[PDB]
């Protein structure tokens, strides 16, 4: 069955505290394409001014229609903690949609980051899988990036899965990146590093790797 | 001085039991954060109608002064935290109170489309 | 907050097809308004041949919502031979019915690669070390994730798995998470992350061991 | 005897290059799985309307024997895979063919409360 949904997002730490450009995105999911324009509206709960968002819409697999809104927020605010809500406005809408956002609470706890690489498996032995373990970490917003040679790969490189629940207060995290042979012949140096609130100083957590230790 | 600090966090987390055991302790339930905000402001918004009159209770201003002008009953007219909003005008929530801009409780009904909004701010 | 009722119909756990060999599918309906009257759960399949009794299970929601279960017994030949499966959801105000089918997932078939690993001691607790489990290169996406201590399997509450992903490649992967005490590992520092798989040979099993000590 | 064997899994996979490269080969088009089904059938229930066609195009039965006594024209009407079932009747599928219970084509359209199933299903 067809029903509209809508994301809003808190921004990445990474982008929060790393690029010091935080934003935050709302999603909006399983539109009739055609069925006239979605408004997405922003706004703060202070009622100060918001900047600029980019829109993005793209017809889906499904045929659904899926619309973003990216609204840049300034780094003194969010982690001053204003609220930002979204609001979705459509014609054959009964209600609309308004999902608000801000800077997550409770207790923090810094990320632990265990970095792991898979023995030579037959078949492809010019691949290696490298795999992240972060985990015990509060609140639950988490970057994950991966590095060669200390230099930052694409993120498209490499899988993180969504923040779990341990068994205790904290989350948990696996990255998983695979790599080639002439990657690692060239210097046999990665590192899994997570950038986390709660992580002192500078908010970064990292752990190196190497495949033939 | 200290103790306030502490307490607004939880007045947005809604940690009830502390909130409960904060004014225990004799709490500034007319505390401020950063932006002139008592707990009742950051209470109103979210769904913590559990604690949204724990201040009331303790004393809470039934319209303080946010520093963007904006009192409690704004900060709920925000969200369709609905149920909420009932409660403010109970014993009275000013009705036209005006932030900075130039905007009152009334005002957001219609900024969000919200018919519920707009039909039960034209009664007290 | 918006309330779509939506209806997901699984297939049979690899553990449950292969091992246990007694295969059930499950019908999970979310998002229901309470009592509105009852949902109607249907069972039938696609060759018209019967279907077993089926259990049925609901629970109200902290979010008020109502989720509704139904857990279909199946034939474990009548599986692995490609039977199609359908739950009917029927409901009062419910404009038109819900149907979701399901059939054994084919395709190309491939093993997993199963690699276990225990964190190093990290200050705080280091009465506690966490096992984690990367399983990929599978196909299809249907497997079962086991952990053993001392050749027994312990309840699957003890760990947590993740939902089969892409590999950049064809296959999938999977990540297990296994938290442990020192208690545990120091009367047998044997751990075991099994996998069950369609594809693995034989016996649909391949496992790994894992040592919090080197 | 081989050939087929390998081409029902893909009637039902929906590997069209496949099929398509399948009957290039001399597939039987009329091939049975286990239970009487040529792929038609497996093809009619999932949306592989793609490749639906392409089996009577090679001269698939437009009403094959199911070993269970069920037509595609049946394994298409389970689904509310229903593009699908328009076509089955531009050449004729058997309107009235009974499985081995004593339940036709028409049968299913109430059986699922399917509104728009009796509403075709009154018509050739």
């Amino acid at each position: 069955p067809r029903c509209v949904s809508a994301y809003l997002s808190r921004p990445s730490p990474f982008d929060l505290f790393i690029r010091k450009s935080p934003t935050i995105t709302c999603l909006v999911v399983d539109l009739a394409p055609s069925k006239g324009t979605v408004n997405l509206t922003w706004s703060r709960a202070s009622g100060k001014p918001v900047n600029h968002s980019t829109r993005k819409e793209e017809k889906q697999r499904n045929g659904t229609l899926t619309v973003t809104s990216t609204l840049p927020v300034g780094t003194r605010d969010w982690i001053e903690g204003e609220t930002y809500q979204c609001r979705v406005t459509h014609p054959h809408l009964p209600r609309a949609l308004m999902r608000s956002t801000t800077k997550t609470s409770g207790p923090r706890a810094a990320p632990e980051v265990y970095a792991f690489a898979t023995p030579e498996w037959p078949g492809s032995r010019d691949k290696r899988t490298l795999a992240c373990l972060i985990q015990n970490f509060m609140p639950e917003d988490i970057s994950v990036q991966w590095l060669h040679n200390e230099v930052q790969l694409p993120d498209a490189r490499h899988s993180t899965t969504q923040p779990r629940k341990t068994k205790g207060s904290g989350f948990f995290v696996f990255s998983r990146l695979e790599v080639t042979r002439a990657e690692w012949e060239q210097k046999d140096e990665f590192i899994c590093r997570a950038v986390h609130e709660a992580a002192s100083p500078s908010q970064t957590v990292q752990r190196a790797v190497s495949v033939n230790p | 001085s200290d103790l306030g600090k502490k307490l607004l966090e939880a007045a947005r987390a809604g940690q009830d039991d502390e909130v409960r055991i904060l004014t225990a302790n004799g709490a500034d339930v007319n505390a401020n954060d950063y932006w002139g905000h008592t707990p009742l402001h950051l209470a109103a918004m979210l769904g913590h109608l559990e604690i949204v009159e724990v201040l009331l209770k303790n004393g809470a201003d039934v319209n303080a002064t946010g520093n963007t002008g904006r009192t409690p009953l704004h900060l709920a007219a925000w969200a369709d935290h609905l149920e909420i909003v009932e409660v403010l005008l109970k014993h009275g929530a000013d009705v036209n109170a005006q932030d900075k801009f130039g905007k009152t409780a009334f005002d957001i009904s219609i900024d969000n489309g919200n018919e519920d909004l707009a039909e039960i701010l034209q009664k007290l």
